[PDB]
């Protein structure tokens, strides 16, 4: 018959195999768990809810002394299969998560060396909670984390570690979340750079404990801003463009607040559209909503100078006059720091003709004014929201993730160049 | 039925679930593995999960589980419970937010040879990349990919029950067409153990989008308004609502900006059809607006501060009209006001006859814009 | 054979972890209960509850679960599996959720004194009332009250959580310092315990942990507050544009409209209670209600500017207070027949002229009176807004 | 408590796996009987269907039968289902992963072996939706209910029959029931279906569909969209009695009408099904409003356009006039130069007059034809829906009506 | 403690928990139900569907679990797991997305004599009516049908603990206040069975609406918008900002229609009066831009082609404009040079002519558009009070 069914039961009811009790000889030892993570694909990371989703497969290996056997005793079994209920195993739980799972999705067979050595390589499904860093969005890049810890033991019972593969000659630990490049799909609108693992002890804590160890895997992911360029960013730019040429258009034709105010309209809705795709966050203002600030009051700027500009083309010599110094600087330097371009019925008509032609030319004179003052006004906004617009996403474009992915380590993570 | 329980009681007296149904230990069971897809519940392209509810179909032989049916009464068929038997360790790998194996654990038939037949129901959101490029026209080639996880060749042996899953039951999806179906088995080796393939099925379903939805939500807008930005020119410049119709089609086209953005997948793997159409729309405004406003203020250009250039006037004035065929102290200061009037109204005319020009050129750029864009993948 | 193996035979051959260890008929069974906020992760104030990563403190001693250490290899502490060793469930009673156990189940810790130490995880959501009448600057305090669901105080008795030194004992939410996750939006100011029994039913011992979270504005300023003073600035601005250039509507209206966008943001946003209204919601009505009376008067001046002769004749009380009053304080200031007929369109043009600058005056006047009443209006709210402090003692 | 040793008994030699079968063939009917509490919802966004049923399912195991003169006259005993035999009857048709029953309460067991179960259940049905005429549409989908382990040559579903005659029907209860508020039950048959296209031999040859033709109460979509959206694309008519002045802002009334439909767009496209079959009535209406309104644009620039034309920039020809004016039956020399000029201008004038006579005449024509047009387009539109009403048979070629 | 041990490991050795805990198959168990509601989770008009938590109270008699308390030194009272003695399966009969009956199955008390009280949580989704006719003001009558589900009377008798359910620990909810609540137990006999009484036992709660959110939120801004909207008429028609005065209200409207769709529940039961206060408005604005389009018309209304009407000139050149006290209503070339002088003064009479006819329309548009402002603010008023006086006169 099958060997597998007797070697079970001599490995695990015959020898009265305590699944509760921790693989050890003497309770005075430690549990070397050995642990790495397999990013299967990366579902989503969903800022408005701060949550990372993703599907990781997570590879357990220890030593349990109690599941050895002979190999050649029981006719040359050299691996065996056992469900996770059946064994003792490390339960690695992933602390930090908004949903909570804290588990795998699964829980597969173990595989069982003769020797004792155990590896398990359960999938999950993991909802963590990072905070999203909103500074330069869209054009931004995030810092998630996935911590795992032994809540079960403390770090004078089991240490967890960094599991550790055998390169030609020597062992090099495996610092880094492995993927497989061949079977990996790349997410939308969020791409993986460096992805490092590190395990981390804290001395301020005991070993008596459960916070003392944990195992880190990092993931530093830039957002692809195309769907944001195409949609909010370009459309809203030439928006505002178009309102920089309210400037240009005649008084005479009773159009010139109209199409700024109908610019502003444009970017309030603009301003909904953004608003509904953040977290309320408050580290600092997003790089798109600063720059919709900006714009927005400069076209409430624009605005207020197209109102003072028709105010002054409307200037009558019945409600106002014109000063010698306003019109003697205004039509002196701007144009050319500008480069700009029965008898009785008789004798009263000519009085009244005068009089209106005296009039009329008081009137183009603001007209003149307002002109002059319109084009200073152009000369002066124009540049300023060109360069405003350019520098803001020209600063969020060369934002890059750091060429290291840790402050001060120089060791750049990446299975290329496995250290020690 | 006494015999039925007499039959159970026996089969599972010494029965281990945890063992692999094998003789010996070196040999393999061998499992046919088929797919029936239900219906496709859904595609979310933004994270490029399909919901399909689906049918798995697992035929593998159990040697322990034989009897005589002589001895049972002529017993030929018997349902056990799924969780009483051993059961291979199917994995979805493209598994997306959905449950990785088999969960609900339904009951299998088991014919007196041994031969078990499983068909558990199972919901896969399988995580298949999304070629968001000639959307809502697109073809999605998606798979889902099988296989045991712990075990491997020589230990559980995986073989397609038939080139294509099984389509006889699907509900028709309604938002998409199956264009062809296909299911085909790899073994991939590796250096370090050269001798244990690893065996996996992958279906591939080619899904053909039925795009009247999103034609007639994005497009027909789009099209309205793509059509009235050029419509601008015919309208003369004496009246005042020049600037406010071309303003008021940009504003109707930002609120369906908030419209398709409602609508239209948020990724960025690559630029959508559909969101080209838009971007060529958007720019398609903003330049009539632009030309809108250079034409007014030709129209509004005072004769005493501008002189018409000789070339504008000699070009436009003489050229223009014949190739078209549907346009043309008191007394001093009266003949002042004539002839101001006068050259403002040639002014007036050089602002009508580029205005026409501009529409004629505007109509056939919109035109052209909105065949290129589509006709490129409407060719089929 | 590890002797940890015989040492769980020896615990566990009749013990029964349905029963509270009571060594003595009546004896009552002290716990001491505390929290470890790892990260507050939400407050959802739309269904008014708040989602936290937890970690129960739990500490109580069985009295069976003893043991002499030198019998065996020097095993001091153990580790259990939860479901193998008595327990109090100690509960989120406020649970906004229908959730009211842990999530994890950790291995609970005996020592050889039976001092059995549990700290288990769990993610939970607890309802929280909003106090919504400062929002969006507004400080909630939100509550988490833990007690025994079966255990009256007549079996069990809470304590607060000793410290790492065992002299001391911990009135406040531990928060470590390391593996903390800062929420964005709000800022923790002070985190008391206190046991808090009831008066009319004696037997109501629990403990309540308190979180007084301060929020943090940013977005929403950025996002209405702007944009609404913008709007002001514009409906401030519509007083001074000409009648005759016809765009006094045109900008006042739009005003209103883009107001009525603003609140199209605002709708998904504000919480859905009724016992107050939000500061946010009367800043926007304010807004609203400004915009509306802007036009109103926008919509009297040019009735007024082109009011003529030959449809209106103006009162004496205008004429004298329009034109004798207000410009003081204001600084305004200001072949046979053909002549008689261009003398007749004069005088008619000069009535015009008096109309329209009585329009002129008015106009003026509404803009310095709008500015003023702006101006007090915003002041006032974001005064109000700002001194909504926090209270200093938490009145644990 | 005899129940007590009754229990006992019965459940001493009982394994929950067994279906009962007296012998080889011998095939146990199945009698089911649903019950309709709450309509909860249809969502056509997903195209589900959340409703409660209490699901009566009776068979007969003949394991569970006693005496009942041995013990003190009881006769019908309740057990949990949890240790007894089921019949696994599932809800095929379910877009979650839910087949069971959501109660799983007793079964009363009866003295000749009858169980009489009865769960409660909640049920998310599939449901495609026929979007055609949206909103003033029916729906008719239906509730599957197949063995998922036995086949036809074990079980028998069938529909349960109280006094004869076999229950066809639904049974929604006259008096506690609530209707659903946006959707009115008019017909609910159920009848036994075969596939004939797979043997007896397997499981799905044989289910039990219990219909729920649905008509939706157009209610809350008139009254927020459909009027409100008629209301305001019935304003473009109103542009043909503006001025062409170039300050009666007829363009400005046309294009802001259409942002108004635009806006009316995006509120429908936010609560519309994406079957993508076919295109829902109130988008055709939207569509058919929009080209109407750009039509209406179109012919305001037209009109603006003619009414605008000057001797030197537009020449009136005399056949274009004769046309629109017979088809609408429906110091000596100082002053000499003085009088040239008024006498010019005045000429001018009068030239113009003839064009705004043109543009006027067009103005009325075309707004009795748009008139016309966007009144018979709604009329039509809004008509079909009316019409469109539940067939007065559940099933066309039967003359039954399955009704209790 | 071993005393409690030995209890436990006493009451379940013979102790079936299938069997109903009666001492002969003829008694019936009577099981007191008392209900407790916590808070108020949620009502949900769209679906019908009141989520409330709330807490059950059950106590029955087990006769087989009594013990002698002198016998096991003194043990008064215990707890029991719910999964190891009988327990009645009440369910909710309305229930809608939520479990039918209790889930969590806690801890339960037994005293020496068999008294079992247990006191399980839940979260209960009741399905009941919904009357949206006199929302945001409604009064939302709401049920909860406990009952025994597979036993009936003289098997398993139901009793209501108390006339009323506790709300001594009902958290406020924010949204609603429970005006009356009561619990009402029924007997029903089917024809079939005429001695076999079936017992429920029905929790009805009538609560109130606060209408403070909805009011502020919804029916201000439809406030502003019908009072703008007859503000049209007193702007005159020489300003071209008429019609884009009109238009923008309306687009305003529309906007803040898609915020009442947001905000107010979907449902097609009924019209609310928060909908039809909704449509008034639209239908306000619209015949305010029929009628403003008519005046417009016969505003430019051409002098020479259309001859002034006597009726109309009667009306609105005399009777009407007295009527108003309140406004400010009216009430060879050496002969060619001269002949050319008399030309331009022919020209001159002929224009001052057209313009006085021309201005006489303008006089009878304006008097028609003051009438029209009256008649739109007395019927705006009016109908505001008329649909919003059915019910504050009720609430009264
Ligand atoms: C012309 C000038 C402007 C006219 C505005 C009035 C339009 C009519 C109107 O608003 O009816 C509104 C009511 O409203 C009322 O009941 C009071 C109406 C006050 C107007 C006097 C709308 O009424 P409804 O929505 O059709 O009500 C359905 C009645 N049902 C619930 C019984 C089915």
């Amino acid at each position: 018959v099958n060997e597998e069914e007797r070697l079970i039961n001599d490995l695990l009811i015959v020898n009265k195999y305590n699944k509760h009790v921790r693989p050890v000889k003497h309770n005075n030892e430690v549990v070397n768990i050995a642990l790495s993570l397999t990013l299967s694909n990366l579902i989503s990371l969903k800022e408005t809810d701060e949550t990372l989703t993703s599907n990781v497969w997570m590879d357990h290996a220890w030593y349990d002394h109690r599941l050895t056997w002979n190999a050649s005793e029981y006719s040359d079994i050299s691996i065996l299969r056992l469900p996770p209920e059946l064994v003792w195993i490390p339960d690695i739980v992933l602390q930090n998560n908004n949903d909570g799972q804290y588990h795998v999705a699964y829980f597969c067979n173990v595989l069982v060396r003769p020797n004792g050595y155990v590896t398990w390589l359960p999938p999950a499904i993991f909802r963590s909670s990072c905070p999203i860093n909103v500074l330069y969005f869209p054009f931004d890049w995030q810092n998630c984390s996935l911590k795992f810890t032994a809540l079960n033991y403390d770090a004078n019972e089991i240490t967890m570690d960094l599991m550790t593969d055998t390169i030609d000659g020597k062992d090099y630990p495996i610092e880094w979340i492995i993927i497989d490049p061949e079977a990996f799909t790349e997410n939308g609108e969020w791409e993986i750079i460096h992805k490092p693992a590190k395990k981390n002890i804290y001395p301020d804590k005991f070993p008596n404990g459960t916070n003392y160890q944990d195992v880190t895997f990092y993931l530093i992911i830039r957002r692809k801003p195309l769907f944001y360029v195409i949609n909010f960013i370009t459309p809203c730019v030439l928006i505002s463009f178009l309102a920089s040429l309210a400037f240009y258009l005649p008084a005479e034709s009773g159009e010139k607040m109209s199409t700024a105010i109908s610019v502003l309209l444009a970017q309030a809705v603009f301003l909904l559209l953004t608003s509904q795709r953040l977290p309320e966050t408050a580290l600092a203002v997003p790089l798109i909503g600063k720059y919709l600030m900006f714009i927005m009051s400069l076209v409430t700027g624009v605005i207020v100078n197209c109102g003072i500009v028709l105010n002054f083309h409307f200037r009558t010599p019945s409600t106002h006059v014109l000063s010698t110094r306003v019109k003697q600087i205004f039509l002196e330097k701007l144009p050319r720091i500008l480069h700009m371009s029965g008898i009785d019925s008789t004798n009263y008509i000519v009085k009244q003709i005068k009089e209106k032609n005296a009039y009329d030319e008081e009137v183009g004179n603001w007209n003149l004014v307002g002109q002059t003052i319109d084009r200073l006004s152009m000369f002066i906004i124009t540049p300023v929201m060109v360069l405003g617009t350019i520098f803001i996403f020209v600063m969020g474009n060369f934002n890059h993730p750091p060429a290291k992915p840790f402050e001060g380590d120089p060791f750049d993570y990446s299975s290329d160049h496995p250290r020690c | 039925s006494e015999h039925e329980t007499r039959l159970v009681a026996n089969l599972l007296e010494n029965y281990n679930k945890v063992i692999r149904p094998v003789e010996h230990h070196t040999h393999f069971v061998d499992i046919t593995v088929g797919l029936q897809l239900i219906q496709l519940i859904s595609v979310d392209e933004v994270n490029q999960i399909v919901e399909t509810n689906v049918r798995l179909r697992q035929q593998w032989i159990d040697v322990r589980l034989r009897w005589n049916p002589a001895d049972y009464g002529g017993i030929k068929k018997i349902r056990l419970p799924s969780d009483d038997v051993w059961l291979p360790d199917l994995v979805l790998y493209n598994n997306a937010d959905g449950d990785f194996a088999i969960v609900h654990m339904t009951k299998l038939l088991l014919d007196y040879t041994g031969k078990i037949m499983w068909t558990p129901p199972a919901i896969f959101k399988s995580y298949c990349e999304i070629i968001v490029t000639h959307f809502p026209f697109d073809q999605q080639n998606c798979t889902m990919k099988l296989g045991i996880w712990t075990y491997d060749g020589t230990k559980v042996s995986i073989s397609p029950e038939s080139d294509r899953p099984d389509l006889s039951t699907f509900m028709e999806s309604g938002e998409w067409v199956m264009k062809d179906y296909r299911g085909w088995k790899h073994w991939v080796y590796y250096t370090c153990c050269p001798d244990t393939p690893y065996l996996d099925i992958t279906y591939h379903f080619i899904m053909q989008r039925i795009p009247l939805y999103f034609v007639v939500n994005v497009i027909i807008p789009c099209l309205l308004f793509s059509f009235l930005t050029g419509l601008v020119f015919y309208l003369p410049t004496d009246s005042g609502e020049k600037m406010t119709l071309s303003i008021s089609v940009l504003l109707s086209l930002t609120v369906f900006l908030l419209v398709i953005v409602e609508l239209i997948p948020s990724t960025s793997s690559a630029v959508p059809l559909i969101g080209k159409y838009m971007l060529f729309t958007m720019i398609f405004v903003i330049s009539s607006i632009i030309i809108t406003v250079v034409v007014i203020n030709t129209h509004h250009r005072s004769p005493s501060t501008h002189t018409m250039p000789q070339w504008v006037r000699k070009i436009f004035i003489d050229t223009i009209p014949n190739v078209m065929f549907f346009s043309t102290y008191i007394a001093e200061h009266m003949k002042s006001d004539e002839e101001s009037s006068n050259a403002a109204e040639e002014w007036k005319y050089v602002a009508m006859v580029i205005d026409h020009i501009l529409l004629c050129v505007f109509m056939l750029i919109c035109i052209i814009g909105t065949v290129s864009v589509f006709a490129g993948r409407l060719i089929e | 054979s590890v002797m940890e193996d015989t040492l769980l035979s020896v615990l566990f051959e009749t013990y029964n972890p349905k029963v509270r260890p009571a060594q003595t008929v009546g004896d009552k069974v002290t716990v001491r209960v505390g929290l470890t906020l790892t990260n507050l992760l939400i407050l959802n104030e739309k269904i008014e509850e708040m989602t936290t990563n937890v970690f129960l403190n739990l500490a109580w001693t069985d009295y069976r679960l003893q043991w002499d250490p030198a019998a065996y290899e020097g095993i001091k502490d153990l580790r259990i599996p939860s479901s193998d060793v008595w327990q109090p469930d100690i509960v989120l009673m406020n649970n906004n959720d229908g959730s009211f156990e842990i999530t994890l189940h950790v291995n609970v810790l005996v020592q050889h004194t039976g001092a059995v130490s549990w700290q288990p995880s769990a993610i939970y959501r607890s309802s929280c009332t909003i106090k919504v009448m400062y929002f969006p600057f507004d400080w909630q305090n939100c509550t988490m009250v833990f007690k025994s669901y079966t255990y009256d105080t007549s079996e069990v008795t809470l304590q607060h959580a000793l410290d790492a030194k065992g002299e001391r004992e911990v009135k406040e939410i531990v928060i470590n310092k390391d593996a903390f996750t800062e929420n964005g939006q709000w800022s923790i100011e002070h985190k008391p315990s206190r046991k808090n029994w009831r008066s009319d039913d004696p037997s109501y011992e629990d403990v309540t942990f308190y979180l007084i979270i301060q929020r943090k504005p940013l977005f929403y300023i950025v996002y209405t507050i702007i944009p609404c003073i913008l709007i002001s600035i514009l409906a401030i601005l519509v007083f001074y544009l000409p009648p005759d250039a016809g765009e006094k509507m045109s900008l006042s209206i739009s005003a209103l409209l883009a107001v009525t966008v603003f609140l199209l943001l605002l709708a998904d946003k504000v919480p859905e209670t009724s016992l107050s209204v939000p500061i946010i919601i009367r800043y926007l009505m304010f807004i609203m209600i400004l915009v509306a009376f802007s036009v109103i008067l926008s919509v009297v001046v040019l009735n007024l500017h082109h009011r003529s002769p030959n449809t209106h004749t103006m009162p004496n009380w205008i004429r004298q207070i329009f034109i004798e009053t207000l410009p003081p304080f204001l600084w305004i200031q200001r072949i046979k027949y053909i002549a008689e007929q261009l003398e007749s369109a004069s005088e008619f043009d000069d009535l015009k002229k008096d109309w329209q600058y009585v329009a002129m005056v008015a106009d003026r006047l509404f803009l310095y009176v709008f500015f003023v009443i702006c101006s007090i209006g915003t002041f006032s709210i974001f005064l109000d807004a700002s001194h909504n402090v926090p209270p200093d003692n938490p009145f644990a | 408590n005899e129940e007590g040793r009754l229990i006992e008994k019965l459940l001493g030699d009982y394994d929950k796996r067994i279906i009962p079968a007296k012998t080889l063939d011998h095939i146990i009917d199945v009698t089911l009987k649903l019950t309709l509490t709450n309509l909860i919802s249809l969502n056509e966004k997903e195209e589900a269907l959340t409703t409660n049923v209490w699901i009566e399912i009776q068979w007969n195991d003949y394991r569970l039968s006693w005496n009942t003169s041995e013990y003190e006259g009881i006769d019908l005993v309740r057990i949990p289902s949890e240790l007894l035999w089921l019949p696994d009857v599932v809800l095929e048709n379910n877009v979650d992963g839910q087949f069971e029953v959501a109660y799983y309460a007793n079964v009363l067991v009866y003295n000749d072996g009858s169980m009489y179960w009865l769960p409660p259940a909640i049920y998310r049905s599939t449901c495609p939706i026929a979007v055609t005429y949206f909103p003033f549409d029916w729906q008719n989908c239906s509730l599957v209910f197949r063995s998922q382990t036995y086949n036809a040559h074990e079980v028998n579903l069938q529909l349960s029959a109280e006094e004869g005659e076999a229950v066809e029907w639904i049974h929604i209860d006259p008096e506690d029931f609530t209707e659903n508020g946006e959707w009115t039950i008019r017909h609910r048959p159920a009848k036994k279906n075969y596939n004939w296209q797979l043997t007896k031999d397997d499981t799905d040859f044989q289910e039990i569909i219990f219909f729920l033709i649905i008509q939706r109460k157009p209610l809350f979509y008139i009254i927020n969209i459909i009027a409100p959206c008629v209301l305001i694309s019935s304003l473009v008519v109103l542009v043909y009695f503006l001025p062409a002045q170039a300050g009666g802002q007829k363009c400005t009334l046309s294009i802001s009408v259409l942002l108004a439909q635009t806006i009316f767009l995006f509120l429908i496209a936010q609560k519309v099904p994406e079957t993508s079959l076919n295109v829902p009535l109130i988008g055709k209406y939207l569509i058919f409003v929009m080209f109407v309104s750009m039509l209406i644009v179109m012919n305001c620039v037209i009109v603006l356009n003619v009414s605008l034309r000057t001797p030197n920039t537009h020449s009136l020809s005399e056949k274009i006039k004769h046309l629109f004016l017979g088809f609408l039956p429906k110091c000596v020399e100082a002053c000499n130069f003085i009088a040239k000029s008024t006498k010019e201008q005045n000429d001018s004038g009068s030239e113009n007059e003839n064009w705004v006579l043109i543009g006027k005449v067009i103005d009325k024509a075309c707004f009795w034809i748009a008139l016309l047009l966007f009144s018979i387009g709604t009329l039509a539109i809004f008509l079909t829906g009316h019409f469109n009403q539940v067939p007065e048979f559940p099933f066309p070629g039967d003359p039954r009506k399955y009704v209790p």
